[PDB]
């Protein structure tokens, strides 16, 4: 839409750019936090014992 | 040269060995045609397993049969059976190859359920007739001179059995396979690589001639004949001619196909 | 969605009869279908079944080799040749649906049914008969089994039944724990093993009828008592 | 316009200039003091047969037990995975799926492709069958991908370069999402399911707004054309998957790339990416007939799940996070755990 | 071993696997075809001939075949995202309006489209049954036009059979595989013979993929 797209991608990208973000130190913590913290309920992190296995023989 | 078949038994079931176990592993060679290819290749692993040891025995022994009869005559009948049923499954492939150029919509790619109903009962038809054939000589019909020989010398068993289980054959192998050199040419010529098409036609029938009918030649004018030249060197030549085709006969049908390459370069890499 | 029972009547003793079910709004060829009798006075039993496709058949050990059960497709017919009679073979004959895949409620939807008249197993007991209750206060059903319902997989088979009076019978429970489809809340059932409890939180007036609890773990299929509810 | 052509350039230096600022550290860097998880062995448990084409889509339900897959011989097989029994066959009025749905309830299941139709089945049907529900039409080009919000409203990514939010009762699309350059090739629902994030062919995956009703941000990094998308179990990071052999991992709140999973051995595009159930593994399926688990703060390639003869179109991880099942183009769907 | 409702369950699965292979085996004998064309190619002339948005399936019997053919036409996207649906076809028919080679240039899209469709890594094993439509009007408008217009170093007298001949053998070219062949056949207006040459074209694809099945191409 020439003009119209132009005024449509920059408005885009103004509010795009009106956003809080927080430190990439920050977020990184917050996943490993996140991994570790609900790794003990994770059966694809460590075999499952095969008594409580539901795909089983 | 007793050493020489013991290479043999090692060549035999190092090929079709290899030719069997690829198939199962590779779903992409699970085609009803490749079947008749697998028929042939375990036809061709029991003739090296539980008939060469016995030829291996008698040409270090130095041709005499320290057996019972029965053992002969076993040996006999089975050896009879592998054989008939090699030259006729050969022969069963090109009336399949012959459906599939003739009759292409019914013979899908391979596939279906009359591919299937097909192959399956070809498959059978020769593994009985090999059966039929060699009946007889487990049937006290090998008629012999004295028991210290093992041979097939009975004259009228020997003819009709050359005539049903090899001639024959050969003959409709010959006859179908020179109808799908012509059709393939009218059919071209009707449009206006024919040239590999010709090349495995060519060295199949030239491999299966070459390696079978110098035995069977020998072997009909040697049992009816009023004096002929069969020394006995010349019958193990042709016997070896004989084993020799099922040596060359799963490197010819299977490395020449493009899919089996492949499989065959992927289960040697390792 | 709905099932028309016909064939009935009196009949004589030595007499044989063929009792046809026309099933019409649903799906017929993929559902298999029981026929469970009800004699006068009398709770549930079953007496045949016929899988989809007539792939499978099995019979009471009451009626076997005497009735012969058969289904026809194109038409969705569902057939009892009933060959010989006798003077305990009058009932109530149901024509039941029952569809089985994971997740499926078998003996969702019941025939009308047709009053014919006549001139070891997993034995389903309650032991609670009549029960007088008023509407609006919790209610309490119990049943039990001889035999432990709880398959290794990890479900009981026990079937809650609710027939009102002149009407044929509901599924309310399949499962133990799962409720049918148009079945309200109040209604809840629990066990463990062998001792089973059904539990309403409120009656109200259309409650009024009688409970079967019928075990499908493995057939013949046997019906409780049958515990009546009433003021 | 130049002028905003260059403004744009000016704001995306600022926000490279921003993320840089706040990249005091990268993934890799904090996470090198954590123990990396051991080599896991998967093994085959179950293999599902029936299929008799290339399967392009599967979805597991929230019961972690029953599963549907698409495949193009125009067939929604539903599989009871514990048994590996077929619970439905629903037969297809366009053979060409690209796409199915399994719905959060359990009730309805979507499907579409080049048909340009979100066809919707209702499973719990008084007749005992499996018809069709509605039939969504609007979308232009071939449908990519679609995902139940609930019983009531599904979103879908077409290649008419438009995500559509739809309300199945009304049967028109309540939302239009526009924006997206190229085709769009997949959808990922957020577990609060306010959000939602779509990688297209424009090599670049936009973050959009269910109810607002427009993008939030748009994540760029990608050499190539991206096919699938995945958010990550808390729901505040996404990974995707392109035919440049790499998966990319991006945080809706730093608003930028955070770690690349790519092997110098793999060059094959990448069809489908999953998480586990805690995040810490990644699994994505590659055009190399086999599927590689990578650790998700490690970047290193802990296990391989090979068998499919063909290429592994799609893969879907339970909700339980109990078993990881992978739908080839070889018509068998094999379960791994 | 298991109940009642299992054992019921997996009669059901063993039905329903039965009615797949049963629909499998009824399907697997049909011929899948491709239609391919570029614009106004003549994709509605020839469809018309055998015979709202999304591909158009058009299905026809002709001698003990039942052809099913794809009409691709609503999908304005990228080709690359969904020419790998059809990896299973039995042969691309593709259209080529021979008299738009002046006139737009035309020709040279429909030459890189052909460039590639038949150089896709999809599309390798796969037999392309090319038609240049409207060669009537073609006709006229080589006598008219000559073809060093659309063409350069064309090098050839401008009449009707070599000016054919020549874009047929250009678009022979582009065809870097072994296993493929390209069944050029030129078709005017109406002919009521275009469902031959391309049963005649199928059936030479089958029994080229049965030979290379055996082992004999
Ligand atoms: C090679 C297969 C090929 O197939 C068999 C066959 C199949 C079908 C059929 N109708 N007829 C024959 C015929 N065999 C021939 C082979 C078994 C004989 C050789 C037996 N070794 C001896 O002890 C021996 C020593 C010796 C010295 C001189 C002369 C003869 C001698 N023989």
């Amino acid at each position: 839409a020439s003009i119209a797209q132009a005024r449509k991608l920059v408005e885009q990208l103004k509010m795009e750019a009106n956003i809080d973000r927080i430190k990439v130190s920050k977020a990184a913590a917050d996943l490993m936090a996140y991994c570790e913290a609900h790794a003990k309920e994770d059966p694809l992190l460590t075999p499952v014992p095969a008594s409580e296995n539901p795909f089983r023989e | 040269y007793a050493l020489s078949y013991c290479a043999l038994i090692l060549a035999i079931v190092f090929g079709n060995g290899l030719v069997c176990m690829a198939v199962l592993k590779e779903r992409a060679l699970q085609t009803t045609t490749n079947y008749l290819v697998v028929s042939l290749a375990v036809a061709d692993l029991l003739v090296a397993t539980l008939v060469m040891p016995w030829v291996v025995y008698l040409e270090v022994t130095g041709g005499v049969w320290n057996f019972s009869r029965i053992c002969c005559d076993v040996f006999v009948t089975l050896d009879v059976m592998m054989c008939t049923a090699s030259i006729w499954n050969l022969c069963a492939i090109s009336i399949d190859r012959y459906t599939a150029v003739v009759m292409p919509v019914h013979y899908q790619h391979g596939t279906g359920q009359s591919s299937c109903r097909r192959v399956a009962l070809m498959i059978t038809a020769v593994w009985v007739l090999a059966f039929a054939v060699s009946c007889p000589l487990l049937f006290g019909f090998n008629t012999t001179g004295d028991p210290t020989v093992c041979s097939i010398s009975n004259p009228d068993f020997v003819i009709y059995s050359s005539v049903v289980s090899f001639y024959l054959p050969f003959g409709v192998t010959v006859l179908v396979y020179a109808r799908i050199y012509v059709v393939l040419k009218q059919r071209r010529r009707k449009r206006i690589r024919e040239k590999k098409a010709t090349q495995m036609v060519a060295i199949v029938l030239g491999a299966f001639i070459v390696c079978w009918l110098p035995f069977f030649l020998t072997h009909v004018l040697n049992t009816h004949c009023q004096t002929c030249h069969v020394s006995p060197e010349l019958y193990s030549a042709t016997t070896w001619l004989g084993y020799v085709n099922s040596a060359l006969n799963p490197v010819i049908y299977t490395t020449f196909n493009i899919e089996f390459r492949k499989a065959f370069l992927k289960i040697l890499s390792c | 969605v709905q099932l028309v029972e016909s064939g009935g009547g009196l009949v004589q003793p030595g007499g044989s009869r063929k009792l046809s079910c026309s099933a019409s709004g649903f799906a017929f060829s993929s559902f298999g279908m029981h026929w469970v009798r009800q004699a006068p006075e009398k709770g549930l039993e079953w007496v045949a079944y016929i899988s989809s496709g007539s792939g499978t058949i099995y019979y009471a050990d009451t009626v076997k080799g005497r009735f012969t059960i058969s289904r026809d497709d194109p038409k969705n017919t569902l057939f009892l040749q009933m060959t010989s009679l006798r003077s305990e073979d009058t009932a109530m004959y149901y024509c039941v649906r029952s569809i089985y895949y994971y997740g499926s409620s078998p003996f969702d939807f019941w025939g009308q049914g047709t009053t014919l008249t006549v001139s070891s197993d997993i034995v389903m007991t309650q032991a609670t008969s009549s029960v007088p209750v008023t509407p609006g206060e919790s209610v309490s059903i119990s049943c039990r089994s001889s035999k432990s319902l709880l398959h290794s997989n990890g479900n009981t088979y026990l079937y809650w039944f609710l027939q009102r009076p002149g009407q044929s019978p509901q599924l309310l429970i399949y499962r133990m724990s799962n409720l049918a489809s148009g079945v309200p809340d109040r209604f809840s059932g629990s066990g463990s093993g062998t001792a089973f409890t059904l539990t309403i939180s409120r009656l109200e007036a259309e409650d009024v009828g009688v409970y079967y609890c019928m075990q499908h773990l493995e057939y013949p299929l046997t019906f409780g008592a049958g515990t009546k509810l009433e003021l | 316009l130049d002028q905003l052509r260059q403004e744009a350039e000016q704001l995306k230096n600022q926000i490279r200039d921003a993320r840089k600022a706040c990249a005091d550290a990268t993934l890799s860097q904090i996470t090198n003091n954590i123990d990396p998880v051991g080599r896991i062995q998967m093994r085959t448990r179950r293999t599902l047969r029936g299929h008799l084409a290339k399967i392009y889509a599967m979805h597991w339900g929230t019961d972690s037990r029953l599963l549907v897959s698409a495949s193009q011989d125009g067939k929604l097989i539903i599989w009871d995975s514990y048994t590996t029994n077929k619970v439905h066959a629903i037969p297809l009025r366009s053979s060409w799926v690209m796409t199915c749905a399994y719905a959060p309830s359990g009730n309805y299941v979507a499907c579409g492709g080049l048909d340009n139709i979100c066809s919707i089945y209702n499973l719990k049907t008084r007749e005992g069958n499996v018809r069709v529900s509605r039939e969504l039409a609007g979308h232009t080009g071939y449908l990519s991908c679609c995902r139940f919000l609930d019983d009531n409203q599904i979103v879908t990514s077409s290649g008419d370069t438009t995500c559509a939010l739809w309300d199945i009762e009304t049967g028109q699309q309540t939302t239009t999402f526009t924006g997206h350059t190229g085709d769009v090739m997949s959808l990922s629902l957020a577990p609060d399911t306010r959000l939602f994030v779509s990688g297209a062919c424009d090599a670049s995956a936009k973050l959009w707004d269910v109810r607002e009703g427009m993008c939030r941000q748009t994540f760029t990094g990608h050499e190539s054309d991206i096919n699938a998308i995945c958010f990550f179990p808390n729901g505040n990071a996404f990974a995707t998957g392109s035919d440049d052999a790499t998966c990319r991992l991006f945080d809706l709140r730093a608003d930028q790339e955070l770690m690349t999973y790519s092997h110098d051995n793999i060059i094959c595009g990448i069809t489908s990416v999953s998480f586990s159930k805690s995040g810490r593994l990644l699994l994505a399926g590659y055009d190399d007939f086999n599927c590689n688990v990578w650790d998700a703060l490690k970047a290193d390639r802990a296990g391989v799940l090979a068998g499919h003869d063909n290429r592994v179109s799609c893969l879907g991880v339970t909700d339980d996070g109990m078993a990881v099942a992978t739908g080839s183009w070889d018509s068998f769907l094999k379960i791994w755990n | 071993t298991l109940s009642a409702e299992e054992r019921a369950a997996l009669e059901r699965s063993k039905a329903i696997e039965k009615n797949l292979k049963e629909d499998g085996i009824s399907a697997a004998k049909d011929v899948k075809l491709l239609l391919l064309g570029a614009g106004e190619s003549g994709k509605n002339t020839i469809v018309k001939q055998m015979k709202t948005t999304g591909i158009v399936e058009t299905h026809f019997t002709f001698k003990n075949l039942h052809f099913r053919l794809f009409d691709v036409g609503a999908q304005r996207s990228e080709r690359k995202k969904w020419i790998h649906c059809f990896e299973d076809v039995t042969a691309i028919i593709f259209c080529v309006a021979l008299s738009g080679y002046d006139q737009v240039n035309r020709m040279h899209a429909s030459l890189k489209l052909f460039d590639s469709i038949c150089n896709n890594k999809f599309f390798i094993d796969t037999s392309i049954i090319l038609f240049l439509n409207k060669k009537d009007l073609f006709g006229e408008k080589i006598k008219k036009s000559p073809l060093t217009i659309c063409f350069p170093e064309y090098t050839g007298p401008n009449t009707y059979e070599d000016a054919a001949a020549y874009i047929q053998a250009q678009f022979e070219s582009k065809n870097r595989s072994p296993n493929k062949e390209i069944y050029c056949h030129m078709t005017c207006s109406t002919d009521t013979n275009n469902i031959q040459v391309v049963f005649d074209a199928v059936t030479d694809i089958i029994i080229a993929n049965n030979l290379r099945g055996c082992g004999l191409y």
